[PDB]
């Protein structure tokens, strides 16, 4: 049950996997309406994965603590340029979390791709699983491959003020090491835009 | 016509406790405060601190190490102290009288108005509400100065 | 549809009654449940 | 025998928009044939498209001079229908009542200078988010159109409409934090021996500019 | 900081003007006064409040305020006008009233 | 059974073990229908902005609407005012009210009802917002259906018609100190 995804020119194979999940939709919705006069231009050189570092899951991390990351995460190379060139960009995300495990450690770490959170009061945390999610048990799959299409209050948005998707990681079960398991695995996200679109061009910096 | 008078040592040696005094025997400095300034020689204008009748001082921080001042109301004479003087400091004693007091508050930033809040149940220190409920500028009732 | 089902419809027209709607060119949380896996994942004796 | 009915509470009130029609005082009254009127206009937008209007630039004139210096910006005004540089035009005088507009806004430039002299003007559009440009080749990346002025003079750039929401707001505070609808420009890269010649601009409603939500506010 | 001239001229019976350039930090939030600072003598009130004056003072020299810069006029120049004319503002940057060095008001 | 851990819905439905499934006819749980109840909302005297999420969270609507990020509610207000209230569409200036050229309603007892077309210029409105630093915060001043000016508004009400909500978010219940919560 290995699963070898691929976007652009950046293949990311897995040896353990559970299967792709989906969120809120399978195929992204229409792209051009009255919002932009076809001034939309697709982009096909900006869909390559980019790593990122969330946190350091450790045996003293009690239930509840969640380190949330908000996309697009101000990319430095491709998709960092689409960012300062065009005022409006719309994308759907492909995000895979890879917590390395020794296979003798069970934490039941959970990821979600919740849209537009602010202040879960520790009461909604128990129900957080409502959004798309795959939670990884190192008894099983070391990764989780969510995918979400761009949901928002407009056709297109400005990613300088209104960041729609925030990755959420929650430790349901504190890590449990025994000499056989990693004393503390780190978690990292291959967050990868897909089906990008842009419209309208800023002037140069000078 | 309020009366004002100044007096001080005219033949002086630098780098000492220089202590000028001044007089104001009228209302222009009875409710309002004492003045101490001088002009820079062959240069641009000068500044030296002042105090209200409630012993509330305020000075320029650049030379705060050398400025301190006190005040009186009965003899209608006010003190001054300029220590650690260097040769560059020399002028005439003038403008013993201070004609102003301050005020800083400002409100209604952008298109917002403070009185029109609690229309959106505004939450927090900011008390300035958004006046015309149209396009978003700062969102809803972001705090002023 | 909602909490308003009347045999005689509405005296005013649709445009004045509700907002009008537009289109271009289905729901997901009533298909996720309908596509739920059921039954047993292993051979069942007895 | 009496038909039964229940009168709803608050169901009927005199709303100043009148979907219902009135009771007639005079049953029969005949007015003279009003047909074949000289010229009729169905909707204001057709009238707005049919006749272009002027815009009001600095110094209270419709013409923008031909600056002769190292500065190449002529008029750089916000795109909101209530900016100072449109306060005069018929399109603004209309959109002031409505609240939300969409679609293009045809700006008509026509060069009125003698055939002695000709000069190239380069309009440029710049979407919100970054402060408006300051010089040609800075706003070049932003969509823009250049044009000489020879045989015939009237050129009609069509400021596009691309905004976050599907409709923009006709009236918004323009004092600070710019406005979000967008900026425009009339950058003049070159001009040869033609200070006397002066540009005149004209605004109009584009191929589609159908406003909504009437609200007769103060005016 | 305030800036005030230090070189002015004029003849008898004709008007010369003094200008007091200031900034938003100091000019706005308070009055603009002028005094008769004869070099080596004491100053006395001649204009304070920009609109009003006290009892026993002459109105020969009119002061004003507009915008962010203060301006006075010296009507019917005389020999008693041979003195410094200081000015001030509330410099709210340090909650104090910044004063100005006065100009050498000569008489010809 | 299960073991997918792919977060893809799995439900036995009491079939596992020789039990038939008496039919489940879910009604009173359509968002087109459970979201159509007049919810009293604290009026703010003369000028209270009329918009969704003004209502307290506890009321039925005020909580079963925060369950959904984006709703498309075609709102219809019902007011109980003392002078002729003057509605106004979205984007109207603050001095826009009292013109009467706008949709107003003179006084007819006991109270006056209205329909309010969905004016706010978006695809769909959003309950929560991000990148802005709560109903009184973290959301654009534009998600509203106008302003309902009056001499005095006593008991304002919001009713939602044909609202299909999108993309659910978590609800919450009153946490009881002891189990088998007695009410």
């Amino acid at each position: 049950r290995i699963l070898t995804t691929r976007n652009g020119h950046t293949t990311s194979t897995t040896q353990s996997s559970v299967g792709v999940t989906y969120g809120y939709a399978t195929a992204e919705d229409f792209v051009s309406g009255p919002n932009t006069s076809g001034l939309e231009t697709r982009v096909v050189q900006a869909e390559r994965f980019f790593k990122t570092h969330l946190f350091d899951w450790v045996t003293s991390d009690p239930f509840g603590r969640c380190y949330q990351l908000e996309l697009p995460t101000d990319h430095k190379g491709v998709y960092g340029s689409l960012t300062d060139s065009y005022a409006y960009m719309r994308n759907g995300w492909d995000v895979e979390v890879t917590a390395v495990g020794n296979q003798f450690n069970g934490g039941c770490l959970l990821v979600a791709m919740v849209p537009e959170l602010c202040s879960i009061d520790k009461r909604g945390l128990y129900q957080l699983t409502l959004f798309p999610h795959q939670f990884i048990n190192p008894r099983t799959n070391m990764t989780a491959h969510i995918t979400v299409p761009f949901v928002g209050v407009n056709r297109y948005d400005q990613y300088k003020v209104h960041k729609p998707w925030t990755l959420v990681v929650m430790v349901v079960a504190p890590l449990t090491v025994n000499t056989e398991g990693a004393p503390q695995i780190k978690v990292y996200a291959n967050i990868a835009p897909t089906n990008v679109h842009v419209a309208g061009e800023f002037p140069s910096k000078e | 016509q309020v009366q004002l008078r100044e007096s001080g040592p005219s033949l002086v040696k630098p780098s000492q406790t220089l202590s000028l005094t001044c007089t104001a025997s009228g209302l222009s400095l009875s409710d309002k405060a004492v003045g101490w300034v001088r002009r820079a020689p062959t240069k641009a204008l000068e500044w030296l601190g002042s105090i209200d009748t409630g012993s509330s001082t305020g000075y320029n921080p650049g030379l705060k190490s050398r400025l301190s001042i006190t005040k009186d109301n009965s003899r209608n004479q006010v003190s001054l102290t300029i220590t650690s003087v260097t040769t560059e400091d020399s002028a005439t004693y003038y403008c013993a009288t201070v004609h102003q007091h301050t005020s800083e508050k400002r409100t209604c930033p952008r298109a917002y108005r403070p009185d029109c809040a609690a229309r959106w149940d505004c939450p927090g220190g900011a008390d300035c509400g958004y006046c015309n409920f149209g396009a978003g500028s700062y969102g809803r009732c972001t705090p002023f100065t | 549809s909602g909490n308003t089902g009347s045999i005689i419809n509405n005296y005013y027209m649709q445009q004045y009654q509700n907002s009008m709607d537009t289109q271009l060119g289905n729901d997901w949380f009533s298909k996720l449940a309908s596509s739920a896996f059921s039954g047993l994942f292993g051979a069942l004796l007895a | 025998g009496i038909f039964p009915v229940a009168c709803s509470d608050g169901y009927g009130g005199l709303v100043t928009t009148d979907p219902k029609t009135a009771d007639p005082a005079y049953g029969k009254v005949f007015n003279p044939p009003r047909n074949m009127l000289p010229g009729r206009f169905t909707n204001f937008l057709d009238v707005a498209e049919a006749c272009p209007t002027f815009l009001h630039f600095e110094g209270d004139v419709p013409y923008v001079t031909t600056k002769t210096d190292s500065d190449r910006v002529l008029a750089q005004f916000d795109l909101s229908l209530a900016a100072k540089h449109m306060s005069n035009t018929f399109l603004a005088g209309l959109a002031q009542y409505y609240t939300q507009y969409s679609g293009t806004i045809n700006l008509h430039f026509m060069f009125t200078g003698p055939t002695d002299a000709k000069a190239r003007y380069m309009i440029a559009y710049a979407p919100p988010g970054m402060e408006p440009p300051k010089t040609p080749e800075a706003a070049a990346h932003c969509i823009h159109a250049e044009w000489d002025t020879g045989l015939n003079s009237k050129f009609t750039f069509s400021i596009p409409y691309l905004s976050a929401a599907d409709y923009a707001y006709t009236a918004s505070d323009a004092a600070e934090t710019t406005n979000v609808q967008g900026w425009v420009c009339l950058f003049q890269i070159t001009h040869g021996k033609a200070d006397g010649d002066a540009l005149v601009v004209l605004a109009s409603a584009g191929k589609d500019f159908e406003l909504r939500l009437p609200v007769d506010a103060r005016t | 900081v305030l800036t005030q001239p230090s070189s002015v001229s004029g003849s008898l019976g004709q008007r010369v003007s003094i200008t007091c350039s200031g900034s938003s930090s100091n000019v706005g939030n308070g009055y603009v006064s002028w005094y008769q600072l004869i070099p080596g003598s004491a100053p006395r009130t001649l204009i304070y409040g920009d609109t009003n004056r006290a009892s026993g003072v002459p109105d020969r020299f009119s002061g004003s305020r507009a915008g962010n810069t203060a301006t006075l006029s010296i009507s019917s120049l005389q020999a008693e006008d041979e003195a410094e004319y200081f000015c001030a503002s509330p410099e709210d940057s340090s909650s104090n009233a910044n004063f100005g060095s006065g100009t050498t008001l000569t008489v010809l | 059974t299960s073991t997918g851990e792919s977060a893809d819905p799995v439900t036995a439905t009491v079939e596992n073990y020789g039990g038939e499934t008496q039919v489940q006819r879910r009604q009173h749980t359509d968002v087109s229908f459970i979201l159509d109840r007049f919810v009293k909302v604290t009026p703010k005297d003369q000028i209270n902005v009329l918009d969704l999420m003004q209502t307290p969270a506890h009321t039925l609507v005020g909580a079963l609407l925060r369950t959904a990020t984006y709703y498309f509610a075609d709102l219809e207000v019902a007011v109980k005012h003392e002078g002729n209230l003057t509605w106004v569409p979205n984007g109207a200036p603050e001095t826009a009210l009292d013109n009467t050229t706008n949709p107003t309603a003179y006084h007819k007892a006991p109270l006056t009802r209205l329909a309010l077309p969905y004016t706010a210029p978006h695809r769909v409105l959003a309950t929560v917002y991000n990148g802005n630093c709560k109903a009184a915060r973290a959301l654009p001043t534009s998600f509203n259906y106008g302003a309902i000016k009056a001499t005095r508004v006593t008991e304002l009400l919001y009713r939602m018609k044909r609202a299909e909500t999108y993309c659910p978010r978590p609800l919450l219940a009153i946490h009881p100190s002891e189990a088998r919560h007695k009410q």
